[PDB]
């Protein structure tokens, strides 16, 4: 409906997080886990990307996450949303 | 008798590089100033500012 | 204009950096990681964040 904000206070331009696309033609689904952590001024982000053959509920292996970003933003973050058959998050 | 410890002879300080650096050209370089019933502000941040 | 809040500085000076010394008793400041000691090529293999 709007598409103005008048303001910028940080901004950051990298490669894509969700796009990483390998081992189609099968079961192979990529499994794209992210932790965001809101602490005293930073933004940190963390994620994975594994394809996994079952689809349904998460696949029960073990890996750890590695770093992404790191911003400087000290803002209030209180809620989210996320923007978006169906098999949803 | 006592202890005895090897010193350090010279020192090493190393940071990854000099990135984003702050331009200022805005402000300092642009030609078309505002006089002062509408001067202008610019925003500095994620920089180096030398 | 500068200031000074809570929020994490994004405006900072040139860190300037010095040449590199190895197998020599040095002091150090790598990215802020202060100490002293003794550097040498290392066989360890770090993840690319680390
Ligand atoms: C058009 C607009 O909303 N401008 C806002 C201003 O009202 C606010 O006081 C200031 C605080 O930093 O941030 C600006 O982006
Ligand atoms: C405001 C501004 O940027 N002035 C630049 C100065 O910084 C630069 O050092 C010089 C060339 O040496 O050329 C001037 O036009
Ligand atoms: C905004 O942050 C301050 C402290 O950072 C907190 O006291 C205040 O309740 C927060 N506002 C909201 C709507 O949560």
């Amino acid at each position: 409906v709007y598409s103005s904000a008048n303001n910028c206070t940080f901004e950051y331009v990298s490669q894509p997080f969700l796009m990483d696309l390998e081992g189609k033609q099968g079961n192979f689904k990529n499994l794209r886990e992210f932790v965001f952590k809101n602490i005293d001024g930073y933004f940190k982000i963390y994620s994975k990307h594994t394809p996994i053959n079952l689809v349904r509920d998460l696949p029960q292996g073990f890996s750890a996450l590695e770093p992404l970003v790191d911003l400087p933003i000290g803002i209030n973050i209180t809620r989210f949303q996320t923007l978006l058959s169906s098999s949803g998050y | 008798t006592s202890n005895f410890r090897v010193q350090p002879t010279e020192s090493i300080v190393r940071f990854p590089n000099i990135t984003n650096l702050c331009p200022f050209g805005e402000v300092f370089n642009a030609t078309r100033f505002a006089s002062v019933y509408a001067w202008n502000r610019k925003r500095i941040s994620n920089c180096v500012a030398d | 204009s500068f200031e000074l809040l809570h929020a994490p500085a994004t405006v900072c000076g040139p860190k300037k950096s010095t040449n590199l010394v190895k197998n020599k008793c040095v002091n150090f400041n790598f990215n802020g990681l202060t100490g002293t000691g003794v550097l040498t090529e290392s066989n360890k293999k770090f993840l690319p964040f680390q």
